[PDB]
Parts: structure tokens; C-alpha cells; sequence
């Protein structure tokens, strides 16, 4: 209400959403063949297999214990499942950047309401209770304050800003790697193989 | 602003009533609500093309003041239309806009349904040579700001009331040349891969593989390759 | 370089064979993709946008510095040569007090735009120094670090401020659907490929490679034996050639 | 208090300016961070994954 | 285990017998630190037999 406005971001929820759909589907019909041009139609158990190949292990192991290796991935998924739904602070990062943001705001729109050694923090009872020159140096107080306390707010947001695309950049080197094929690096895709 | 009818219950000794940052937001019962505000944007398709724009007001519902409503607001001079197109002018909250002026909802891409299904697999029969042109910058011009002339420009007097200001200067010079010598020292490692600079044989049979382009040229334009060439004259400084 | 070629080919999971039976057409299709690369850098313009956004940045910048050494920061001037001309030494300071506030506050909002952009360019300098050491240097397995599809190989050329970074990589195309199965019954035994899928025509089973379509006889040379055919899901039933029992008779 | 500001400078474009490459690079990291696929994919109705 | 020998994969235990076709040679046995004595499977002797 004070020239602080939220702008929306230009992809809704329902499209990023569509987007992970998408990636889903491409990963469990084709695997890795989706990310490096056309699809490829493969039962999942083969893809499998070859993911086991990868890691170090033989197809026939995977041949032989499909049954237990689809039991224990249910299992984990209903694990993951309730450890979303019982244990709260699962999304520590995001809510830690949220609170962040809303932070810097609430402490700017507080610093909005400051004297910064003038009279009164209300410009318009400075304009409508002093004549034009007294009026005018506090006036000049109030804008060098209120623009020391904006461009240190817009400091601080250029800084968080850049951490968050170095993070998103992570972000899109992950979705490459580990969703679109799969990686051998150590521990950048999970722990474990 | 605009004093509207008050749902809120005032206490006898209580006059003004004020909501967070300590402003006033009600005051006796009428509640203080700011008129309709907000930004102007313009969009246009550059003026090569055409001259017709047109205009959005964010968070403002402008039915107070080919009007569309969205999320972002309301876009005045575009016509909406049910299809949907690639992203060209990004309004907000999945509305785009491109060239008269049409105002769309950004598709996602093509759809299709891969014909998955068990005992079947789809194995590619040929394949494609498919090379791709990636930019990274790696270092920017350094400049270099003397504060004291830049901030007084010639004057003993100015530089006298400097001094006693602090090491603001010296501050602000060693953090240039910082900056000067952090893009020299990417240029380095981004260029100084390796210690021999290694030359072509006279004679070029790869197999039939064609790098004339890549390598430098007879003609010597700064021993360039026809595609650094084309790389150079692109860029205007 | 057509051993290389046929190395990196295996690297990507290519046998050598399918590179020697089309070297010719390889090498056509990099050179279209040379010449392709030619005509997009000679018409389509805004394709090096990154450098000349920056370029732009650092300009607009110092622009933006120049046009603000002539605000006056609440003084009768600004410019100090006519205060300094005009008014006596206490006003005349305070008149420089105010003007090397206000400069100063401008020089330091610069200096401080000026550090976060190095390091956004430090951060993308060692992106690309990566970029170099990991596809130019050597073949790299990382999904699309290096481009779309099966990274072969990478050429680095000079940019006023950059690199430019020609991904060479292998694309399937042209394919065609087949009917698998996970293992092979034959004597009772379930036999898996040593590299490759099994594949079938419609009447015919055969054992090939993953990204390419190079159809071979079952053979216990290409497959391996692990056990019955009681608990493999999908089993099919075909005989497995035995290069041994001809020779022998 | 405007006439003022202006006469102080121009720090308020530069401000914006800054505002809105945040804005624009948070908007390239969702997309860079989402849309690396150019085709949408459906499942098939029929669930069988082994 | 105790007094057999057999050649598997680094991830799992599935025990095979050693055997000229998961194994290669490389020399004689008067260099290599740690070797030990034990009897090589040729899947070609009960074939022509
Ligand atoms: C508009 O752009 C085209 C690009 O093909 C150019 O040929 C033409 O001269 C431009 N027009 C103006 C008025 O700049
Ligand atoms: C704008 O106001 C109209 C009526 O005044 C209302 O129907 C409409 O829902 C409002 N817009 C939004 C986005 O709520
Ligand atoms: C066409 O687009 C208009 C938007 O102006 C919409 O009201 C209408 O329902 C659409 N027609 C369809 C979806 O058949
Ligand atoms: C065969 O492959 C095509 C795409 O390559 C696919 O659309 C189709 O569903 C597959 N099956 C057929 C034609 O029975
Ligand atoms: C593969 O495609 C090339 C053109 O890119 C064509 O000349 C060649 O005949 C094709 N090979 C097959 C087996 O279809
Ligand atoms: C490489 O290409 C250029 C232009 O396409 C041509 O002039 C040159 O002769 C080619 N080199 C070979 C060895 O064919
Ligand atoms: C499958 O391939 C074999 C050998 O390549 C051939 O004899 C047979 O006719 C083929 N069947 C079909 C249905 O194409
Ligand atoms: C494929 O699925 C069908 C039914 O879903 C089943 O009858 C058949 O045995 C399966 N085949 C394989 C190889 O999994
Ligand atoms: C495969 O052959 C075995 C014995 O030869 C038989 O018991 C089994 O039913 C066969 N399976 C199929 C799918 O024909
Ligand atoms: C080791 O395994 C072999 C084969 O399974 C068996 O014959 C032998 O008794 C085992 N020895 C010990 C000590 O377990
Ligand atoms: C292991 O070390 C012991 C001494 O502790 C030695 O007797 C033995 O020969 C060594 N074996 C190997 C395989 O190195
Ligand atoms: C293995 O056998 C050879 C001769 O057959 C013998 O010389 C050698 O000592 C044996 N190895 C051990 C560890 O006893």
C-alpha cells in the first residue's frame, strides 16, 4: 500500500506442475532417451536393468528380484510419503527463504515510519503544519533517509537474489543429470548408488 | 482516500485506529482506504513493426476505470484469443502477448502420448550430427575511477574535506582493482587450459571431416577463424 | 580422427563398426552442421545476446555514474568550480560537504553494483572454464552440460568478451518399434545379453544395441546363462545358436 | 517531496531498474529450472510398470 | 568361503566358477604380490569328450 507491489510470476503452479508431469512421464516410459531427443516406448523393467547395469550390477539380479526391488521402492515411497505428512520442517530451505523476504519487507515498511532526526516520520503533517523552507530541509532529512533504507533493502535483495540463481542453477544441473539420465558422480544424485 | 462504513469496534476513549506500520487506517467510525493505485506498463512489438501498444494495469481491477482481465491485472489495446502460442511478450501468471496486438495463454509445448506398453521397446535406425552453439561470457571491461577527481574534479579545498571524510577512496579503488584482477585471472584460467600451443599439420585429411572454418585463416585477420570473425563483428562496442 | 571419432563413438556407448560403415556421412553432417552454423551467425542476429547484455549493463552504468556527477544533492550548483568562484569559504564548504555526500553515496551504490556483477561473471567464468576442462579437454558423460543429446565432442572459439563453445553430439533418429523380452528360455535356462536388448521383428528374435539398430543371431557368445526361466517375468521361448556344434561335426 | 527527489537524482531508476533484472532472472530460473523439456509426455491409462 | 574359489561381481555375491572365459592372462605367476594356487575350468574339454 506503500508502492510495494508482489508481480506474479509469468508460471502459474498449474503449468510447473504440468512441467514435472511431462518430465515424470518422459521418465518412467523412455528414462534417459527422452532427454537427449525422441522419446523411446521401454517397459521400465529393461530401463531398469540398464540403470542396474550402470551402477555396477547385473541384469539378472534385478530379473530375479523385481518383486523385492517394487516392494522396497513402495515402501520408501509411502515412507517419504508419511514422513511429508507427520514430521513438519521438511521444507526448511523454502520457508527459510520465504520468512527472508518477508522479513526485508516488514523491515523496510517499518523503516518507512522513522524520524531520521526530523520532527515528525508523517510527511503529509510536515507539508500541511510548516511553511515552505524549514519544511523543505526536514522533507530533504526524511527522502535521504527513506532512500538509505531502500537502496540497503535493495542491496540486500540484488544479494539474496544471486544466491537464489546460483541455487537454481544447481537446481538445473540436477533436473539435467540426475532426472534426465543417470549420474555417476558421488552423492550428487542421493547417497548411495 | 476513501472513507468507507467500519466493521470494527471502537472503545470510547479511542480516536484513530492504526494497522501495521503504524499508519492510520481508521479514524472516528470510517475506514481509511487508499483510492485505486498501481503501475502502467506498455507493450509493443517495437516500433520497426508498428506503433500500436498496449497497456496493462497491474493489481488494479480496472472495471472502476478490448479489456482483459488477468492475474496480473488488466491489458487495455489486445484482443484475447481461446488458441494458444509460444511466449513472445510475458505479461504474468501464464498470459502472453505478441503481434494488432493478441493477448494468449502461453502453451507449454507440443503434446504428445508416447505409445508405451510392455515387450515393446523403440530403437532409432539412424542418426543425426547435431552441433550446438553455446555463449559464455568470461570476464567484463575493467575500469578504473579515481574517487577524488571524480568527486571533486580539480580542487584542493574539495580534497582537503575528502581526506578527513575517511579511506572511502582507498576502499573503493582496492575494490576495483580487485574486480580488475579477478577478470583478468578468469580470462587466464579460462584460456590457459593448456602450456604448449600445438599446431595443425600442413596437410588436412581428417577423414573428411572439414575444419578450415574453425582453424585461422590464410588471410590473417588477427590469425581468426572465419567463425571468430563472425563472432567479433557481431558484438558492437 | 576417425579413430577418435570411433572412440568417442564407443564412449557414447557406439560400437566402432557404425561409425566405419558411414564415415562418410558423419563427416557430410558435420560439415552441414558447419555450414548451418555459418548461415545462423551470419543472418540471425541477437545470437550472441549474454555478452552484449553485459556489455550493455556496464555501459548503462557508467552512463548513469556520468549523468550523476551533475545533480546538484540539494546545492545552489552542480557544478564545484562556480560554488567554489561564487561563495565565501564557510558556505562554499558547506556547499562541498553536501556535493561529496551525495557523490560519494553514488560512487558507493556503483562500486557495489559493480562487485556483485564480477561475480556474477567470476561464476560464469568458472562454468565455462568447466565447460572447457570437461568437453573440449576430454568426452563428457553429464546430460545436457554440453548440449542435447550424446556429447561427442566440443571446438572453443574467442568471443570480445566470452567463449563460444560448438558442441558436436549424436542424436538417434529414424526409429522403430520391436517386441522384447527380458531373458531367453532355451534348455531351461533364461539367458540375458551381455550388451545390447533383444528385439523381434514379428517372427524373428535377435539381439542388438541399445542406440542403434545393428540385428544379431542369439548367440551364446552375446548372452549369459543365470539361472532357470521359473523367475523371470516375461520369459520367451527361442533357441540359442552355439557356435561350437558345426565346427565340431 | 517529488520536486525534491528529483533534484537530489536519479537513484530511483536505477532502483527499478535493478527491480526488474531480479524479477526477469527469477522468471529464467523457473524456466530454466522447469522447461527443459519442449514436449509434454502423458502417461498411459494403463499402469503396468513392472 | 572356506576352501573354494570362485569369481563374482563387486556389488553383489553371486559366485561363479573361475573360468577361462570371465578370466584373462597375463604372464607368468612369479611377479604378481598375493597370488594363490587354484584350478582353471576349460569349457572345451568336456565338449569334445
Ligand atoms: C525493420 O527490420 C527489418 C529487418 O529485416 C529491416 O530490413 C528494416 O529496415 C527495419 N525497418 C526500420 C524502419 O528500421
Ligand atoms: C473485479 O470486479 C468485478 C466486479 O466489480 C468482479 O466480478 C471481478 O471478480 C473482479 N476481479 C477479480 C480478479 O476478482
Ligand atoms: C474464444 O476465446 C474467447 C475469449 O475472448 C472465449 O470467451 C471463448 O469461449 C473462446 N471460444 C471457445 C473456447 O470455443
Ligand atoms: C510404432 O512407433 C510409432 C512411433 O515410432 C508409434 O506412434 C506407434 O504407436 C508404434 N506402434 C504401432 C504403430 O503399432
Ligand atoms: C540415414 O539418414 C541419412 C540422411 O541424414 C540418409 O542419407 C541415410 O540413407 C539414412 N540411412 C538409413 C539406413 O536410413
Ligand atoms: C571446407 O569447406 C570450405 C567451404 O565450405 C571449402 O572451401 C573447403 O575446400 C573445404 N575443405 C575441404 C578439404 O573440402
Ligand atoms: C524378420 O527378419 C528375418 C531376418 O532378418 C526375416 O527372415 C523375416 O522375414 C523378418 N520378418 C518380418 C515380419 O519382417
Ligand atoms: C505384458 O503385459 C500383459 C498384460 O499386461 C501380460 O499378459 C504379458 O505377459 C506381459 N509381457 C511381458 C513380457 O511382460
Ligand atoms: C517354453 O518351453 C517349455 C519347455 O520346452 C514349456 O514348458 C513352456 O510352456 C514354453 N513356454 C512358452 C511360453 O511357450
Ligand atoms: C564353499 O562353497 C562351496 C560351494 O557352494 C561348498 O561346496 C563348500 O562346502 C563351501 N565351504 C564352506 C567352508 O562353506
Ligand atoms: C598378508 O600379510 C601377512 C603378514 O601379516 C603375510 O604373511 C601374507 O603373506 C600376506 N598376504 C598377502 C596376500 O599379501
Ligand atoms: C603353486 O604350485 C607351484 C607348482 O605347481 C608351487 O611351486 C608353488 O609353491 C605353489 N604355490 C604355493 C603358494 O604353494
Amino acid at each position: 500500500f506503500n508502492g510495494l507491489t508482489v508481480l506474479p510470476p509469468l508460471l502459474t503452479d498449474e503449468m510447473i506442475a504440468q512441467y514435472t508431469s511431462a518430465l515424470l512421464a518422459g521418465t518412467i516410459t523412455s528414462g534417459w532417451t527422452f532427454g537427449a531427443g525422441a522419446a523411446l516406448q521401454i517397459p521400465f523393467a529393461m530401463q531398469m536393468a540398464y540403470r542396474f547395469n550402470g551402477i555396477g550390477v547385473t541384469q539378472n539380479v534385478l530379473y530375479e528380484n523385481q518383486k523385492l526391488i517394487a516392494n522396497q521402492f513402495n515402501s520408501a515411497i509411502g515412507k517419504i510419503q508419511d514422513s511429508l505428512s507427520s514430521t513438519a520442517s521438511a521444507l526448511g530451505k523454502l520457508q527459510d527463504v520465504v520468512n527472508q523476504n518477508a522479513q526485508a519487507l516488514n523491515t523496510l515498511v517499518k523503516q518507512l515510519s522513522s524520524n531520521f532526526g526530523a520532527i515528525s516520520s508523517v510527511l503529509n503533517d510536515i507539508l500541511s503544519r510548516l511553511d515552505p523552507p524549514e519544511a523543505e530541509v526536514q522533507i530533504d532529512r526524511l527522502i535521504t533517509g527513506r532512500l538509505q533504507s531502500l537502496q540497503t533493502y535493495v542491496t540486500q535483495q540484488l544479494i539474496r537474489a544471486a544466491e537464489i540463481r546460483a541455487s537454481a542453477n544447481l537446481a538445473a544441473t540436477k533436473m539435467s543429470e540426475c532426472v534426465l539420465g543417470q549420474s555417476k558422480r558421488v552423492d550428487f544424485c542421493g547417497k548411495g548408488y | 482516500g476513501v472513507l468507507t462504513e467500519s466493521n470494527k469496534k471502537f472503545l470510547p476513549f479511542q480516536q484513530f485506529g492504526r494497522d501495521i506500520a503504524d499508519t492510520t487506517d481508521a479514524v472516528r467510525i470510517l475506514d481509511i482506504t487508499p483510492c485505486s493505485f498501481g503501475g502502467v506498463s506498455v507493450i509493443t512489438p517495437g516500433t520497426n513493426t508498428s506503433n500500436q501498444v498496449a497497456v496493462l494495469y497491474q493489481d488494479v481491477n480496472c472495471t472502476e476505470v478490448n479489456v482483459f482481465q488477468t492475474r496480473a491485472g488488466c491489458l487495455i489495446g489486445a484482443e484475447h484469443v481461446n488458441n494458444s502460442y509460444e511466449c513472445d511478450i510475458p505479461i504474468g501468471a501464464g498470459i502472453c502477448a505478441s503481434y494488432s496486438i493478441i493477448a494468449y495463454t502461453m502453451s507449454l509445448g507440443a503434446e504428445n502420448s508416447v505409445a508405451y506398453s510392455n515387450n515393446s521397446i523403440a530403437i532409432p535406425t539412424n542418426f543425426t550430427i547435431s552441433v550446438t552453439t553455446e555463449i559464455l561470457p568470461v570476464s567484463m571491461t575493467k575500469t578504473s575511477v579515481d574517487c577524488t577527481m571524480y568527486i571533486c574534479g580539480d580542487s584542493t579545498e574539495c580534497s582537503n574535506l575528502l581526506l578527513q571524510y575517511g579511506s572511502f577512496c582507498t576502499q573503493l579503488n582496492r575494490a576495483l582493482t580487485g574486480i580488475a584482477v579477478e577478470q583478468d585471472k578468469n580470462t587466464q584460467e579460462v584460456f590457459a587450459q593448456v602450456k604448449q600451443i600445438y599446431k595443425t599439420p600442413p596437410i588436412k585429411d581428417f577423414g573428411g571431416f572439414n575444419f578450415s572454418q574453425i582453424l585461422p585463416d590464410p588471410s590473417k585477420p588477427s590469425k581468426r577463424s572465419f567463425i571468430e570473425d563472425l563472432l567479433f563483428n557481431k558484438v558492437t562496442l | 580422427f576417425a579413430m577418435q571419432m570411433a572412440y568417442r563413438f564407443n564412449g557414447i556407448g557406439v560400437t566402432q563398426n557404425v561409425l566405419y560403415e558411414n564415415q562418410k556421412l558423419i563427416a557430410n553432417q558435420f560439415n552441414s552442421a558447419i555450414g548451418k552454423i555459418q548461415d545462423s551467425l551470419s543472418s540471425t542476429a541477437s545470437a550472441l545476446g549474454k555478452l552484449q547484455d553485459v556489455v550493455n549493463q556496464n555501459a548503462q552504468a557508467l552512463n548513469t555514474l556520468v549523468k550523476q556527477l551533475s545533480s546538484n544533492f540539494g546545492a545552489i550548483s552542480s557544478v564545484l568550480n562556480d560554488i567554489l568562484s561564487r561563495l565565501d569559504p564557510p558556505e562554499a564548504e558547506v556547499q562541498i560537504d553536501r556535493l561529496i555526500t551525495g557523490r560519494l553515496q553514488s560512487l558507493q551504490t556503483y562500486v557495489t553494483q559493480q562487485l556483485i556483477r564480477a561475480a556474477e561473471i567470476r561464476a560464469s567464468a568458472n562454468l565455462a572454464a568447466t565447460k572447457m576442462s570437461e568437453c573440449v579437454l576430454g568426452q563428457s558423460k553429464r546430460v545436457d552440460f554440453c548440449g542435447k543429446g550424446y556429447h561427442l565432442m566440443s571446438f572453443p572459439q574467442s568471443a570480445p568478451h566470452g567463449v563460444v563453445f560448438l558442441h558436436v553430439t549424436y542424436v538417434p533418429a529414424q526409429e522403430k518399434n520391436f517386441t522384447t523380452a527380458p531373458a531367453i528360455c532355451h534348455d531351461g535356462k533364461a539367458h540375458f545379453p551381455r550388451e545390447g536388448v533383444f528385439v523381434s521383428n514379428g517372427t524373428h528374435w535377435f539381439v542388438t544395441q541399445r542406440n542403434f539398430y545393428e540385428p544379431q543371431i542369439i548367440t551364446t557368445d552375446n548372452t549369459f546363462v543365470s539361472g532357470n526361466c521359473d523367475v523371470v517375468i516375461g520369459i520367451v521361448n527361442n533357441t540359442v545358436y552355439d557356435p561350437l556344434q558345426p565346427e565340431l561335426d
